[PDB]
């Protein structure tokens, strides 16, 4: 895709090709979680679901993708895209926290497809109470008329309502850390949480004031250094207490979920805070299951 | 096709249509599109 070509310059038959593309996918994915929660016993509905987690998963992470390593979407977001991505983030993020046969067969996808999603988006949606400074944010493009002439709750937290915010997620991530809870229990939150944490950090560390003192408190958002260092801890804390048990495939993968943050990490830290980790990975010499 | 597939005949008249898209055309497609990654994703910043 070259989408930034396509819509500084295209056919509308074509920007309308492709905002129906993500508005039926959108649709698609909704009316899936919706037949899901009224799946409680075990046809066509449960082909949608099959078809969802085989095709349209995949194909929206994938382009999600390649906007965030383009760094894209800033020109990419327009009318009703806003609204779109706000539904598919709620309805994949009520997913990954909901706990069902179905989920725990795909709950690894459904991971990356917001893991890829988090990033892509232009917008700091983890963030919402100083999010207004951002002009590309839709809340700045719709003025007041066309707030009424479209229907939106007209507040950032009404339109995300159950998912939490950056400070809250943070400490209670710092909480199950260091009660050392196991993944079995509360498979989610070690499953969406960390690619939610891992992709927004990342993107919007520029777009962050550590970078810019510059523009400082017109930032879209505000980030640190510091939240980066305490989060990327937890995470080498939480493996640590828990390699010995219960294994997974999962910490496998969340190595290479938090190896863009182990690049952005600063070397004088990575000195003596993740020879802990080279430690902490050879302790168990007795075992054999992979790490990294 | 989905018109027909409420249909109990499952014949299909431009069987020989489908399988050359799904064996050619859909591969030529990813093959095609494989080796020529950049050359799509020129982006006005001189790649390549």
């Amino acid at each position: 895709l070259d989408a930034r070509t396509v819509m500084k310059t295209g056919l509308e038959s074509v920007k309308s090709a492709l905002r129906a593309f993500l508005d039926n996918a959108a649709e698609d994915l909704e009316k899936t979680m919706e037949n899901l929660k009224q799946g409680q016993f075990t046809k066509g509905v449960t082909q949608i679901i099959n078809y969802t987690t085989v095709a349209l998963l995949p194909m929206l992470s994938s382009l999600f993708e390649h906007i965030g390593q383009h760094q894209f979407g800033e020109d990419l977001i327009l009318e009703d895209v806003q609204v779109s991505c706000y539904r598919i983030l709620t309805s994949l993020y009520a997913l990954g926290t909901s706990k069902s046969i179905y989920v725990e067969r795909q709950r690894s996808a459904l991971g990356e497809c917001l893991a890829a999603f988090a990033g892509a988006f232009p917008v700091a949606f983890l963030e919402t109470h100083l999010d207004k400074h951002n002009i590309y944010s839709i809340y700045n493009t719709k003025s007041s008329r066309e707030r009424a002439a479209l229907s939106l709750p007209t507040n950032v937290e009404d339109v995300c309502p159950n998912i939490p915010s950056l400070e809250k997620l943070m400490e209670e991530i710092v909480e199950l850390a260091e009660s050392g809870i196991r993944y079995t229990q509360m498979p989610h939150v070690m499953e969406v949480i960390l690619p939610m944490l891992c992709s927004y950090m990342s993107r919007w560390w520029e777009h962050g004031p550590e970078n810019n003192p510059e523009r400082a408190e017109m930032c879209c958002t505000a980030l640190n250094s510091e939240h980066m260092n305490t989060l990327l801890g937890n995470i080498l804390k939480i493996i640590y207490n828990n390699l010995g048990i219960d294994e997974g495939a999962w910490m496998k993968r969340l190595a290479v979920f938090s190896q863009p943050i182990i690049n952005k990490v600063k070397p004088q830290l990575l000195k003596t805070h993740f020879l802990p980790l080279m430690e902490k990975l050879k302790k168990k010499a007795a075992t054999v299951v992979s790490e990294e | 096709f989905d018109g027909g597939s409420r249909g109990k005949g499952e014949h299909f008249p431009y069987e020989q249509e489908i399988k050359f898209f799904a064996k050619v055309v859909l591969p030529l497609i990813d093959q095609y599109f494989k080796n020529h990654r950049l050359y799509f994703l020129s982006a006005a910043s001189r790649p390549l």
